[PDB]
């Protein structure tokens, strides 16, 4: 059952009782991540094993 | 079987070049993060090849 997800990267720690549903690709560096990929660009959502 | 171990001291263990360098593709820090590595100090680093 991999339907359970979780967020691994964020700009900053979310405040208490905050729901985040953003799906934008996460960039590790300062350079922009145009398109669907980029330098060190990875999807911030990973399934549960 | 004879992997080296070089203790590093009396010299700044700069890591900006690693971030600046585009040759590296995979870089994961499971104990720390580059963002807080700026104000985080390590007693000594061993270069094992």
């Amino acid at each position: 059952n991999y339907n359970y997800l979780y967020r691994l990267f964020r700009k900053s720690n979310l405040k208490p009782f905050e729901r985040d549903i953003s799906t934008e690709i996460y960039q590790a560096g300062s350079t922009p991540c145009n398109g669907v990929e980029g330098f060190n660009c990875y999807f911030p959502l990973q399934s549960y094993g | 079987y004879a992997w080296n171990r070089k203790r590093i001291s009396n010299c700044v263990a700069d890591y900006s070049v690693l971030y600046n360098s585009a040759s590296f593709s995979t870089f994961k820090c499971y104990g720390v993060s580059p963002t807080k590595l700026n104000d985080l100090c390590f007693t000594n680093v061993y270069a094992d090849s």
